[PDB]
RNA sequence: CCGAGGGUAGGGCCCGUGACUGGGGCGAAGUCGUAACAAGGUAGCUGUACCGGAAGGUGCGGCUGGAU
RNA sequence: UGGGAGAGGGUGGUGGAAUUCCCGGAGUAGCGGUGAAAUGCGCAGAUACCGGGAGGAACGCCGAUGGCGAAGGCAGCCACCUGGUCCACCCGUGACGCUGAGGCGCGAAAGCGUGGGGAGCAAACCGGAUUAGAUACCCGGGUAGUCCACGCCCUAAACG
RNA sequence: CGAUGUCGGCUCGUCGCAUCCUGGGGCUGAAGAAGGUCCCAAGGGUUGGGCUGUUCGCCCAUUAAAGCGGCACGCGAGCUG
RNA sequence: GAAUGCCGGCAUGAGUAACGAUAAAGAGGGUGAGAAUCCCUCUCGCCGUAAGCCCAAGGGUUCCUACGCAAUGGUCGUCAGCGUAGGGUUAGGCGGGACCUAAGGUGAAGCCGAAAGGCGUAGCCGAAGGGCAGCCGGUUAAUAUUCCGGCCCUUCCCGCAGGUGCGAUGGGGGGACGCUCUAGGCUAGGGGGACCGGAGCCAUGGACGAGCCCGGCCAGAAGCGCAGGGUGGGAGGUAGGCAAAUCCGCCUCCCAACAAGCUCUGCGUGGUGGGGAAGCCCGGGUGACAACCCCCCGAAGCCAGGGAGCCAAGAAAAGCCUCUAAGCACAACCUGCGGGAACCCGUACCGCAAACCGACACAGGUGGGCGGGUGCAAGAGCACUCAGGCGCGCGGGAGAACCCUCGCCAAGGAACUCUGCAAGUUGGCCCCGUAACUUCGGGAGAAGGGGUGCUCCCUGGGGUGAUGAGCCCCGGGGAGCCGCAGUGAACAGGCUCUGGCGACUGUUUACCAAAAACACAGCUCUCUGCGAACUCGUAAGAGGAGGUAUAGGGAGCGACGCUUGCCCGGUGCCGGAAGGUCAAGGGGAGGGGUGCAAGCCCCGAACCGAAGCCCCGGUGAACGGCGGCCGUAACUAUAACGGUCCUAAGGUAGCGAAAUUCCUUGUCGGGUAAGUUCCGACCUGCACGAAAAGCGUAACGACCGGAGCGCUGUCUCGGCGAGGGACCCGGUGAAAUUGAACUGGCCGUGAAGAUGCGGCCUACCCGUGGCAGGACGAAAAGACCCCGUGGAGCUUUACUGCAGCC
RNA sequence: GAGCUAGCCCUGGCCAGGGUGAAGCUGGGGUGAGACCCAGUGGAGGCCCGAACCGGUGGGGGAUGCAAACCCCUCGGAUGA
């Protein structure tokens, strides 16, 4: 339930910020958190490799555990739910009755005082991790590994899902957020549910200045520069593009798939994402 | 106005001086040349 | 002190007028098509929506004030 | 108090038919479409047939001149929540009633906002015909929309 | 072209006369008044404003008149820009 | 003898400009060969959120003292940051190191690269972050938290005593954290005192006073008091914290739970140790047995790791505490006490500046802390002032033009001008009041107005204290008084109407453009299934991201509102298992060279044979494109309508003489006395038009138009006045420029604009202050223009390659 | 060569005073319950005025400068990109 805000600046006629009601804990287990060693874009050289990154707010990262068959068959009890600025999701805190503590991805509906559990034969309830096979034919499920036991991959954004189509041997095949059909190995575990904090995609951020806030740092047109820098540059007052538009390093922008030719991964692609 | 020099003596210390000239092939011949010339000081003198 | 009124500044209502513009009424014999009345030659009407020189057409849903 | 009929309303679930698309098979020279045609699709293997899958929408028969609701309107099946209504008994209150300017609520379709969804259908639009013309009627495509959630719109041959 | 700064304005003038006004004339289709046309005449004078960067031009209000042109389209080691 | 030649020397301009902030000087007395300039004294002026004081960097002896004045000092110099010499910087507690980690750097392991080298987990380095023990005063010409005095403390070693399962680079706890706002109690600091101490003072009309003036503290261990922070206790289970574990975590039970208790800081008190003014007399002495007390204001600092709210979600590691492991439990560790031990480097001085960065003793630049009082609503603003520090290292006259900075102005009031450029006006606070439009916030300080000082009387609430007084913060009512004028000085909006552009706050061409440009939330397209795409790198490796399609890259558009039409023929991109073409390679019909021959050697057709291209489709918020001629209505005119050629399709809505309109000052209307601009219309739009978006839009703007009100030295049209210069005298003394010069006007002449030639005219010799017409004046080997088979940046369906991709 | 400048990473610090008065909260009204309205409280914001601090809008001065970008007056931002 994105918060609105009465027009007392131009800037808050339309930000709106997310609602933070199912959030329970307002500071992050010491034991889990680590620093994020933020990078402005710039690689190992020191070069910039990702433009227009870097001055965001300072961030911890909470570890999360994407493996969840570390601990088959150990209940926990979901004790907490949190803010985590490194992802969309919320996390939740998780007491296993080990005495490990743990986060997790909060899935929807996930509810402060219930258990959760991993395994072959956990419960198919929402915030339990069972590997594909086991999961039956419909199932919408989150936090999925693509191979297995090399950690979760698919669907950990605020409100994304992939759907369980069918199973074909020793493979699932998964409906994935952006709509492809892909077979997923069967023992890959994956999560019941699909992400919260589906409000996320309606924030508006409103102001130049929160788009700063999230280290995201002003993105000039390529229509903007000059020859020497960009192949929409130059000109006599604006100009339309005047040559198929393109990248700043001159490929073309606008169709051109990149997907390499021959990865192997193509004999487990059925079909292509859609819209 | 603020001009180009502001001295500053751990920045001049690490950016010419002896060992970080040693630990480089060229500066390893900056101070080569700096001796064949017979320059009294090989690199930039600084209080420390 | 109050005080006719005068001055300054800003409001409200009305009347007249205005380049140009919008449709409206009217006008013996203008131009274009023929939408409606017969199943009017695509049954008609209808609220809405979009489109079209024009009457109109078409989508959706409604009515019989439709027919055989 | 005891019963009854009902597509009355809301949520959730869920069943088969049909179309479209996809994959596999089999098979070949046309299919489609009309008043007749043409556009269109088809030897890059369509149409017609079998098997598999995906997805959306509407619920055949029953079904009626039928039933329910204040109206708009409501139809597969199931559970839950809920409204109205009628009958029997003649038990309780003792006129506590009728209507109702304003007010409030509901209010087909279309349309609007923000998300989603998209099979079929189809304003706009393109093409083929027709015609003097044909911004149409017919044919081939087809986008909003038609569907869901929330929020607006408040109109009607909202008619007995 | 080892640089002669380029429009307009402002300031400051000065000169020519093919004279705008004022002075003197002849002719007039000059009754008077007023005007036309040409001759002599450069002494002095030749306004203020609206528009535009403008020069010029049009317009308002005047005037005896609101002259034209040269001086590196006079004048940026005088200003403006 | 010339090369705007090179090096050096010396001229010219010239006794010229200048002598560096317009905060400002005068005099007396000293010193000395010499004094506006050095020392002292009195008077004056300037800073005082500094122009004072304390840190950090940077500088490097500039510090102090004696003796000097050639040069340095924009004058002078006896002085000096200058010359010569001598002296001067003292730490277990301050800072850094023998402690910790941050980015980053380095880098056993390992990975990569022709070489050089590049990566890289741990580990190591790395600080203005963490951690850790000293406060007050005195002393020196010059150092002091360092020496000394007083009172405190830390660690290391050895010992004695008491206690304990002791023991770690291993486990855990803790360290440990944001932004805004903020409570209680304190402290720093400050104001008052009719109280306390003090040398004195009574002037000039008055005052011997509850008079004036000065001062009325600082540090402190244990103990105690006030205010805060931190923290549950016990037991049982236990599979987790990469061994172990009594610790930690998880579950249960019991008790304690606004509390308490324990613990730790802040403040106060506290043995005790210091300090202690004006004034007077010679830095010193006195004052003085100095006094050292009460009231008030009160932090942004302290208690602190406090509390609340918020979204953008806020370092690490050590010290420390706890757990146990090897081991050892004659050890070891903890507590208390005693004696001993405690190293290296910095420490002078300047430090908003004459000592640092700017070639200069340069009006510039330079991080942190303190920064007093009064009044002005507040404040670090402003005026004046304390402490303290200065008068800016040339002066003396004069009282021209002219310049700069400043003041005033009769009548007029934008007539100035490209433009109200500039300068006026307005100006703070309190109260009254306030329009269109609006996205309901705003527009708004709209506009426009009234009030504002001083005195007496009455009185309300808040803080302190006690509920009173007193101090203190806000006031309210009444009656008066004075002036030209009461935010009386200083600091402090001119306002409105209407248009264009851009939504907005932001950003930019360091040093001629701040904008309409860029960015921006927001919209759309497109790519990307994760060892993602993409980017940097030969690679390894990185970034993307310890992210995962509600994510990430690319591109255009640019809040919001209403919308975004037609064309897929060409280009791009996307799809297409057919066909056509297609390289190496496969294949080898069939030839050829040579040898006696086996053979060896070579050419080689059909045919099979990828991507790409052809070819068939799709696709516009992909590159892009969106007609011509002729005719027609019962007045005329004009054509809803028709005809025909052409196209892939012929520009829809909306807008239009526009940031676009050539003709053009289109035409009409408005505003004006008059309007090439402006605003409103019309539409034959040279040459608008829909995400290089189209049309609007409240609010916003040091953007750009147009108008009005106010007010003015902008102007008619100039006048006067101030100061700093200019000017004269004394001191110091540049510059570009310069073939040489004994360097006039006119009309001609001349390479076509003559001081220099001809003819004539004019003219005694040399300066000083001024003005700028000439010396085609200076400056710059024209930046425009061309030329060179000159150069460079940039483009593409120019050529040819290369990376990359297929 | 990033001791100037540009961007980023780490770790510190700074932003007088005044104004406006968002949500929420409480209470009151309202209703079947609500929506919602009023008051108080509250203290939000690329909010407003304005020093420091960061700028560099217009004009003037300067132009062999005090200065190879300065000076004076004026003006922009000043809890935020
Ligand atoms: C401008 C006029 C052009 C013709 C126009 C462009 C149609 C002709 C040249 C002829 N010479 C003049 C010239 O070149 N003057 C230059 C001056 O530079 C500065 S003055 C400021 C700049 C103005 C003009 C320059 C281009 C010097 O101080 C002057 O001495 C002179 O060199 C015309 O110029
Ligand atoms: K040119
Ligand atoms: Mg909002
Ligand atoms: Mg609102
Ligand atoms: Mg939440
Ligand atoms: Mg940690
Ligand atoms: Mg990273
Ligand atoms: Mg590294
Ligand atoms: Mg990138
Ligand atoms: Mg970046
Ligand atoms: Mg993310
Ligand atoms: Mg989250
Ligand atoms: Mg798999
Ligand atoms: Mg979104
Ligand atoms: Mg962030
Ligand atoms: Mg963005
Ligand atoms: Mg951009
Ligand atoms: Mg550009
Ligand atoms: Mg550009
Ligand atoms: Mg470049
Ligand atoms: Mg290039
Ligand atoms: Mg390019
Ligand atoms: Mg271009
Ligand atoms: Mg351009
Ligand atoms: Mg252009
Ligand atoms: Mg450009
Ligand atoms: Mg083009
Ligand atoms: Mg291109
Ligand atoms: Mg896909
Ligand atoms: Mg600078
Ligand atoms: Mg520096
Ligand atoms: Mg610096
Ligand atoms: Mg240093
Ligand atoms: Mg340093
Ligand atoms: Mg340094
Ligand atoms: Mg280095
Ligand atoms: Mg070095
Ligand atoms: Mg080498
Ligand atoms: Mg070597
Ligand atoms: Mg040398
Ligand atoms: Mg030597
Ligand atoms: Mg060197
Ligand atoms: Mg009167
Ligand atoms: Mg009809
Ligand atoms: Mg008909
Ligand atoms: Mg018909
Ligand atoms: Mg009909
Ligand atoms: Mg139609
Ligand atoms: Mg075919
Ligand atoms: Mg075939
Ligand atoms: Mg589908
Ligand atoms: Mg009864
Ligand atoms: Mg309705
Ligand atoms: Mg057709
Ligand atoms: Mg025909
Ligand atoms: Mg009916
Ligand atoms: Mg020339
Ligand atoms: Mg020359
Ligand atoms: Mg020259
Ligand atoms: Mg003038
Ligand atoms: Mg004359
Ligand atoms: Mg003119
Ligand atoms: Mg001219
Ligand atoms: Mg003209
Ligand atoms: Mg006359
Ligand atoms: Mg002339
Ligand atoms: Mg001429
Ligand atoms: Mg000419
Ligand atoms: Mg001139
Ligand atoms: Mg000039
Ligand atoms: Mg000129
Ligand atoms: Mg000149
Ligand atoms: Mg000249
Ligand atoms: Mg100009
Ligand atoms: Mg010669
Ligand atoms: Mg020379
Ligand atoms: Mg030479
Ligand atoms: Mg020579
Ligand atoms: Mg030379
Ligand atoms: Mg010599
Ligand atoms: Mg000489
Ligand atoms: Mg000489
Ligand atoms: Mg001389
Ligand atoms: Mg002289
Ligand atoms: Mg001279
Ligand atoms: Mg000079
Ligand atoms: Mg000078
Ligand atoms: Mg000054
Ligand atoms: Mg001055
Ligand atoms: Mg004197
Ligand atoms: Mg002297
Ligand atoms: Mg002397
Ligand atoms: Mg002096
Ligand atoms: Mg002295
Ligand atoms: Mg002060
Ligand atoms: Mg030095
Ligand atoms: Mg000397
Ligand atoms: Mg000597
Ligand atoms: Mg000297
Ligand atoms: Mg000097
Ligand atoms: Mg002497
Ligand atoms: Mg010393
Ligand atoms: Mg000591
Ligand atoms: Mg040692
Ligand atoms: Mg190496
Ligand atoms: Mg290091
Ligand atoms: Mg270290
Ligand atoms: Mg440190
Ligand atoms: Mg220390
Ligand atoms: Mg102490
Ligand atoms: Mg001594
Ligand atoms: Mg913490
Ligand atoms: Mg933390
Ligand atoms: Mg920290
Ligand atoms: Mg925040
Ligand atoms: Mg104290
Ligand atoms: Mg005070
Ligand atoms: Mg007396
Ligand atoms: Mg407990
Ligand atoms: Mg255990
Ligand atoms: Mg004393
Ligand atoms: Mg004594
Ligand atoms: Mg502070
Ligand atoms: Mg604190
Ligand atoms: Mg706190
Ligand atoms: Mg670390
Ligand atoms: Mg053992
Ligand atoms: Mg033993
Ligand atoms: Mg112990
Ligand atoms: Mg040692
Ligand atoms: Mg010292
Ligand atoms: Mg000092
Ligand atoms: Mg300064
Ligand atoms: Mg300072
Ligand atoms: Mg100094
Ligand atoms: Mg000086
Ligand atoms: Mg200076
Ligand atoms: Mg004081
Ligand atoms: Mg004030
Ligand atoms: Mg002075
Ligand atoms: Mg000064
Ligand atoms: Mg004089
Ligand atoms: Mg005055
Ligand atoms: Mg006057
Ligand atoms: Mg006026
Ligand atoms: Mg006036
Ligand atoms: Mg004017
Ligand atoms: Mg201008
Ligand atoms: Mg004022
Ligand atoms: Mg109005
Ligand atoms: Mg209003
Ligand atoms: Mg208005
Ligand atoms: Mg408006
Ligand atoms: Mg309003
Ligand atoms: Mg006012
Ligand atoms: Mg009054
Ligand atoms: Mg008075
Ligand atoms: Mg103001
Ligand atoms: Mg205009
Ligand atoms: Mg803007
Ligand atoms: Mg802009
Ligand atoms: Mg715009
Ligand atoms: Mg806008
Ligand atoms: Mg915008
Ligand atoms: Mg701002
Ligand atoms: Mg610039
Ligand atoms: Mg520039
Ligand atoms: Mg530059
Ligand atoms: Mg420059
Ligand atoms: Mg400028
Ligand atoms: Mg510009
Ligand atoms: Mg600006
Ligand atoms: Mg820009
Ligand atoms: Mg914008
Ligand atoms: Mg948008
Ligand atoms: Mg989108
Ligand atoms: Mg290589
Ligand atoms: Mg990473
Ligand atoms: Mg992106
Ligand atoms: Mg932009
Ligand atoms: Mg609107
Ligand atoms: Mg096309
Ligand atoms: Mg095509
Ligand atoms: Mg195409
Ligand atoms: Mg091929
Ligand atoms: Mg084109
Ligand atoms: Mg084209
Ligand atoms: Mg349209
Ligand atoms: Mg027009
Ligand atoms: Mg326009
Ligand atoms: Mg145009
Ligand atoms: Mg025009
Ligand atoms: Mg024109
Ligand atoms: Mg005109
Ligand atoms: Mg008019
Ligand atoms: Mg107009
Ligand atoms: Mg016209
Ligand atoms: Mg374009
Ligand atoms: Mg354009
Ligand atoms: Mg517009
Ligand atoms: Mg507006
Ligand atoms: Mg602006
Ligand atoms: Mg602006
Ligand atoms: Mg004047
Ligand atoms: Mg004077
Ligand atoms: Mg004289
Ligand atoms: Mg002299
Ligand atoms: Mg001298
Ligand atoms: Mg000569
Ligand atoms: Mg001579
Ligand atoms: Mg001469
Ligand atoms: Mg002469
Ligand atoms: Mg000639
Ligand atoms: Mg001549
Ligand atoms: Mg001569
Ligand atoms: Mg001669
Ligand atoms: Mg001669
Ligand atoms: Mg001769
Ligand atoms: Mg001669
Ligand atoms: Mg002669
Ligand atoms: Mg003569
Ligand atoms: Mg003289
Ligand atoms: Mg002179
Ligand atoms: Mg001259
Ligand atoms: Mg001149
Ligand atoms: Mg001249
Ligand atoms: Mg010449
Ligand atoms: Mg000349
Ligand atoms: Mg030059
Ligand atoms: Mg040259
Ligand atoms: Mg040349
Ligand atoms: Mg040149
Ligand atoms: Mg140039
Ligand atoms: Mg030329
Ligand atoms: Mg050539
Ligand atoms: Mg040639
Ligand atoms: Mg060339
Ligand atoms: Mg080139
Ligand atoms: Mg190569
Ligand atoms: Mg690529
Ligand atoms: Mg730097
Ligand atoms: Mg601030
Ligand atoms: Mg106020
Ligand atoms: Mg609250
Ligand atoms: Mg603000
Ligand atoms: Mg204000
Ligand atoms: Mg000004
Ligand atoms: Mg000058
Ligand atoms: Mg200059
Ligand atoms: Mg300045
Ligand atoms: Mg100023
Ligand atoms: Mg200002
Ligand atoms: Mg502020
Ligand atoms: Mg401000
Ligand atoms: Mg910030």
């Amino acid at each position: 339930a994105v918060k609105k805000f009465k027009p007392y600046t131009p800037s808050r006629r339309f930000m709106t910020v997310a609602d933070f009601s199912e959030i329970t804990k307002t500071e992050p287990e010491k034991s889990l958190v680590k620093p994020l060693k933020k990078t402005g874009g710039r690689n190992n050289q020191g070069r910039i490799t990702v433009r227009f990154r870097g001055g965001g707010h300072k961030r911890l990262y909470r570890i999360i555990d994407f493996k969840r068959w570390d601990k088959v068959g150990i209940p926990a009890k979901v004790a907490a739910i949190e803010y985590d600025p490194n992802r969309s999701a919320r996390i939740a805190l998780l007491h296993y009755v080990d005495g490990e503590k743990r986060y997790i991805i909060a899935p929807d509906g996930l509810q402060v005082g219930q258990q959760v559990v991993a395994g072959p034969d956990a419960p198919i309830q929402v915030g339990n991790a069972l590997p594909l096979r086991f999961i039956p034919v419909g199932t919408v499920v989150h936090a999925v590994e693509l191979e297995p036991k090399k950690g979760a991959k698919l669907a950990r954004a605020a409100g994304t899902s992939a759907q369980i189509q069918g199973r074909e041997g020793d493979y699932v095949i998964l409906r994935l957020p952006s709509g492809e059909l892909r077979k997923v190995h069967g023992e890959c575990y994956a999560t019941v549910g699909a992400v919260g904090n589906a409000d996320h995609k309606n924030i508006v951020l409103g102001k130049a200045g929160r788009s700063r806030w999230l280290g995201r740092r002003p993105h000039v047109r390529g229509a903007a520069m000059n020859p020497v820098d960009h192949p929409h540059g130059g000109g006599e007052g604006r100009a339309p593009r005047g040559r198929p538009p393109a990248s700043p390093w001159g490929w073309q922008t606008k169709g051109l798939k990149t997907r390499k030719r021959r990865k192997p991964s193509s004999r487990f692609i059925i079909a292509r994402r859609k819209k | 106005m603020k001009r180009t020099w502001q001295p500053n003596r751990r920045k001049r210390a690490k950016t010419h001086g002896f060992r970080a000239r040693m630990r480089t092939p060229g500066g390893r011949k900056v101070l080569k040349r700096r001796r064949q010339k017979g320059r009294w000081r090989l690199t930039p003198a600084v209080r420390k």
